[PDB]
RNA sequence: UUAAUUGGAUUCAACGCCGGGAACCUCACCGGGGGCGACGGCAGGAUGAAGGCCAGGCUGAAGGUCUUGCCGGACGCGCCGAG
RNA sequence: AUGCCCCGAAACCCCCGGGCUACACGCGCGCUACAAUGGGCGGGACAAUGGGACCCGACCUCGAAAGGGGAAGGGAAUCCCCUAAACCCGCCCUCAGUUCGGAUCGCGGGCUGCAACUCGCCCGCGUGAAGCUGGAAUCCCUAGUACCCGCGUGUCAUCAUCGCGC
């Protein structure tokens, strides 16, 4: 058997879930199996800065951080079902790897 | 029957089943645990629920993450529920609360985060 | 490793420490009966919500407040005989498995010292250093005033634990012996009333003073 | 033997050998535990009862210390200036040693002898408020 | 007498520059293995010029990192600090050292009155 | 019984003394002029500190499976004192474990794995658990609640 | 002769990309921007306060 | 104090602050040297560069500088406004 | 961004070097250091902020070590960084300015980067300073909090005992 690991990133989380949403609709509509969505950790990459911009004032800083999200979808090898993905409608903040294992 | 335990970072995960008596910690007995201290926190929760319990059954506790007293207090915490979950007696469960109010409902306490001004000794940790 | 499992199997009957069940101690003084818990536990760390109780630290075992004093010592304004007891060397701040460890060598001490419950002797030495008065300013029109009082138990055994804490700490300190060996020294010297102990004289001096403040 | 003398040094013999030999301006408690290892004697064995062979063998010791089983590199000065070898700089030998580096710097007119010809730090130290 | 690891001035000259090298430090030994920049080299033909003879011009440098070879001894070059070319010479003791340690960059720091 | 099933230090102290007998392990000449690890203020005290850590790195090998020399140089590293800084972490020497594996591995109780490290072989778990075997044994009396 | 030398090392090899300064530039991922220029920029960078 | 320890910051509200990283750089401080004034007005122009070129004396040093001998084929020296 | 004013082959640009760390004292804040918890030997339970393509670098071998020769996997739940530390035990040393602490000198080696004596760090060596608890005076905090202990990321090749986050 032969299974496609896609991965879908994005920074917002309501664009992945949508994307995530129709990949489950066109796999349950194409008959295949699908290991259903499974969000892979968020990472959450923080830069730390102070505010003063000159050298006066106390030691006051920001921490300022981007939640970045992604999720892996095992889906069985159907290429009527891989035909189909590539009309998917993927928003700017959304980028998808799908990548086949045997 | 499996049982959680959450404590601080210490996650415990426990499995009772009918045995001679032995319990393990990832695969270490009790009682050959050096910490003298977390041997008796592991000891504690399975004393006041008896000596024939203490031989009825068999656990094996896998714990991750915490310290070692943070790992012996989440194996104490797997272990209560584990108790009350097994035998499921009312009376165990309720000796249990009298000696102390976290072997079932567990503290939720964490370390809060560390603050600009001196982060590093802690968060409200400031300069003179 | 041998003693650690004897001490490990022996307290499997609900006993503090390893040993010296706590049905034979008792208390005299009637102030400190509803504030001192002996309640049976095998060990005297709880971790609990006492600083979310008002009044909850009563219910704290004795020892385990004990184990508390004596892990807050160390550094501070506090000068007594021109000396800075402080603990740049593990200080015990936050080690409460030190102040498990030592606190139950200093209680073998007293064990082979006194030949009796090592309990018994310190509840003895709380009662005895535990002061009777004390004073306070007043002003009425500005003008301050010295007036007598007498100390809540609470804070009476407070201020006993603390004071025998820091009389072993500072017998300890920039000294040859251990601070097992000031803790069981101060401890057997203040059951018996000797005003050798930092914790008889404080509790004499601070009982003074008062005296003639009425 | 309560004073026992190695290479010139007196030593106290009730100290341990491992602290005994450190008394002598060019051994180590490293040092000491290591030439104790040569000499194949247990380090905790009181300097007291030291007869001179061991006295002699630690001597010879230091005389040669990379034949003895010490590598090339414990010694102070290794690749020493006026021979290219590996020696152990001992006492007296060290201070003549250390004074001819001193005059090199010096007439070589280095920065480093020049702030060894005042006293001054020669490796990136600070002195604002300090010293 | 000179003596350096066990040879003298001329003892130090006739050998090649790799032994020669591992009789230096190895802050010294470790920058000779990797090779010297296009003004290093210029100056080092500057003064094997005038060692023969052909550069007889007073000789000023800037290189302060340059460290001193046997073959420079008994020259007097003038080595930058900033301001001027301080001049130095070269005797046979000057052997595994830089020549920027040879130049005050800073001028002696005295103590008036204060404030 | 394993070396799950006895602890840790008297497994170690049991396993050195047999090891003693195997001229296999040995410490070479450098040894003792070494101290264990870079970090370390010390030399050892002791002279026996070779064949503790032969019998030590076994004990790793029965549990980590394959592992390699940074791995160990990590683990045995130690807290080390930078002058008037503060004190901080730093990892052993590499030699001193490099000939101990080496040595394990010419006497056959550890297998070269490349790419991943050394693990333990057939032969090395029988002497392991034999010795815990023995040592269980040994604990069952004094300490009867080891039967279960 | 009139051209800075390259340098791909040290505080030199980075000058922020709009205000232009030497001295503190993140490179998370390549900002390439200093600490002063991240203010005005954070919020429209997605970043979101938290 | 220095050539320089660049300068800023003044008790709360300056002093592990600008520096959230000084061996060239950082440089805002000092010593020394080289090079162009854009676009115009006045002036030269192909009458031959302003770009580089060896051997070298001054240059730390580099056709930068100059004796040396020259091309590449072309718009470029310079004063004022204004850069 | 930014008015006004100044200079305009200098106050423009560039090259080199020096300094940016210089000191008879004081200042603010941190790190170490003023022992017996201990110095040392071996063993053990133990995390995360996160980072990773001239990067993490597993892993093999040479070197005390920095690092030298090769290279798996990883554009990140799959590989590496990476070990956590505090701490307990079997045991030696038994209280002195030392079995503490290391400034400081010179030597050897490794790194980075054109180049680190000015102007780095580390692996070590003879080396190892004051310090045997500090006066009036005075700083901070109020529940998992204070404190102890450790860790990595950002600034970065090097440099902080900086700082932040855990």
């Amino acid at each position: 058997m032969q299974k496609a690991r896609i991965k879908i990133a994005s920074t917002n989380v309501r664009s992945l879930d949508e994307v995530a949403n129709q990949i489950k609709q066109i796999a349950e509509r194409t008959g295949v199996r699908m290991s259903g969505p499974i969000p892979l950790p968020t990472k959450r990459i923080r830069i730390t800065t102070r505010k003063s911009p000159d050298g006066e004032g106390s030691a006051t800083f920001d921490r300022w951080e981007l939640r970045v999200h992604k999720r892996l979808i095992d889906i069985e090898a159907d290429e009527r079902a891989m035909r189909q993905i590539m009309r998917i409608r993927v928003p700017e903040d959304v980028t998808i790897e799908i990548e086949l294992i045997s | 029957i499996q049982t959680t335990g959450k404590r601080k970072t210490a996650i415990a995960r426990a499995v009772i089943r009918e045995g001679k008596g032995r319990v393990r910690i990832n695969g270490k007995p009790v009682e050959i645990i050096e910490p003298e201290i977390a041997r008796f926190t592991i000891l504690e929760p399975l004393i006041l629920a008896g000596e024939e319990i203490w031989n009825s059954v068999d656990i094996d506790v896998k714990v991750e993450g915490g310290g070692f007293m943070g790992q012996a207090e989440a194996a104490r915490m797997a272990i209560a529920r584990a108790l009350v979950e097994w035998t499921g007696d009312m009376s165990l469960k309720e000796k249990f609360m009298k000696y102390d109010r976290t072997m079932l409902v567990g503290d939720p306490r964490r370390t809060e985060p560390h603050k600009p001004n001196r982060s590093t000794k802690g968060p409200r940790a400031k300069r003179q | 490793a041998k003693p650690l499992n004897e001490r490990f199997f022996i307290p499997h009957e609900i006993k503090v420490m390893g040993r010296w069940s706590t049905e034979d101690v008792e208390v005299r003084d009637p102030s400190l009966k509803p504030y001192i818990n002996l309640e049976p536990r095998l060990l005297p760390h709880t971790h609990g919500r006492h600083a979310k109780k008002h009044f909850g630290k009563a219910n704290v075992h004795i020892v385990e407040r004990l184990i508390n004093k004596i892990m807050r010592s160390g550094g501070s304004h506090y000068k007594v005989a021109g000396h800075f007891m402080r603990r740049e060397h593990r200080s015990l701040n936050s080690k409460k498995v030190k102040a498990y460890e030592v606190v139950k060598e200093a209680f073998k001490i007293i064990e082979q010292r006194t030949g009796k419950n090592p309990i018994q002797v310190l509840v003895w030495a709380i009662e005895n250093a535990a002061p009777r008065e004390d004073t306070t300013s007043v002003m009425f029109g500005g003008i301050r005033y010295h007036v007598a009082v007498d100390i809540s138990p609470m804070r009476r055994l407070d201020v006993a634990l603390r004071n025998i804490a820091l009389g072993a700490s500072a017998k300890c300190y920039r000294n040859k012996m251990s601070f097992a060996e000031a803790l069981a020294e101060e401890i057997i010297l203040a059951a018996n009333k000797d005003p050798k102990s930092y914790a008889y004289s404080k509790k004499l001096e601070i009982e003074r003073i008062a005296e003639s403040s009425r | 033997r309560h004073i026992v003398r190695v290479a010139g040094v007196d030593l106290d013999g009730n100290k341990q050998l491992r602290w005994a030999l450190t008394a002598i301006k060019g051994i180590g408690i490293n040092f000491a535990t290591m030439v104790c290892r040569v000499a194949g004697l247990d380090p905790f064995m009181k300097a007291g009862y030291l007869t001179d062979e061991q006295v002699k063998k630690i001597e010879e010791i230091l005389a040669d210390p990379v034949a003895h089983g010490i590598p090339r590199w414990a010694v102070n000065r290794p690749k020493d200036y006026e021979t290219g070898r590996d020696l152990h700089l001992i006492t007296a030998k060290l201070d003549m040693a250390i004074r001819e580096d001193i005059m090199r710097l010096r007439r070589i007119r280095a920065y480093r002898g020049i702030r060894h010809e005042l006293g001054l730090p020669v490796r990136g130290q600070r002195t604002r408020s300090n010293f | 007498e000179f003596r350096y690891r066990g040879y003298t001035l001329e003892q130090l000259m006739n050998m090649s520059l790799e032994e020669l090298a591992r009789l230096f430090p190895a802050r010294q030994r470790r920058s000779l293995k990797r090779g010297l920049t296009p003004e290093q080299k210029k100056l080092l033909r500057k003064i094997r010029l005038a060692k023969k003879g052909k550069y007889k011009k007073p000789i000023r440098t800037h290189c302060r990192d340059m460290i001193i070879l046997p073959e420079m001894v008994g020259l007097t070059i003038y080595v930058h600090n900033g301001k001027e070319f301080v001049p130095v010479e070269i005797k046979p003791e000057m052997i595994g050292h830089y020549l920027g340690e040879f130049a005050p960059t800073r001028k002696k720091v005295e103590h008036g009155a204060p404030g | 019984a394993t070396v799950y099933d006895v602890p840790g230090d008297l497994l170690v102290e049991r396993v050195a003394q047999r090891l003693k007998e195997i001229p296999e392990i040995k410490p070479p000449e450098w040894a003792p002029f070494v101290k264990t690890g870079r970090h370390k203020e010390r030399l050892p005290e002791q002279e026996d500190w070779w064949y503790y850590r032969v019998a030590s790195i076994l004990r790793r090998v029965y549990l980590d499976g394959p592992v390699g020399i940074e791995r160990l140089r990590t683990y045995y590293g130690g807290r080390k004192n930078r002058g008037h800084a503060p004190e901080k972490f730093y990892k052993a020497g590499g030699s001193i474990i490099r000939k101990a594996l080496q040595q394990l591995e010419a006497a056959g109780f550890v297998e070269k794995v490349p790419g991943k490290g050394r693990v333990i072989t057939p032969k090395g778990r029988s002497f392991l658990d034999k010795i815990a075997t023995e040592l269980k044994k040994e604990l069952e009396e004094i300490i009867p609640e080891l039967k279960k | 002769y009139n051209k800075r030398k390259p340098r791909k090392f040290g505080k030199g090899a980075r000058r922020c990309i709009r205000c232009g300064q030497y001295g503190p530039i993140i490179r998370i991922q390549g900002l390439m921007l200093c600490r002063h220029c991240f203010r005005e920029v954070a919020p429209k960078l997605g970043f979101r306060k938290y």
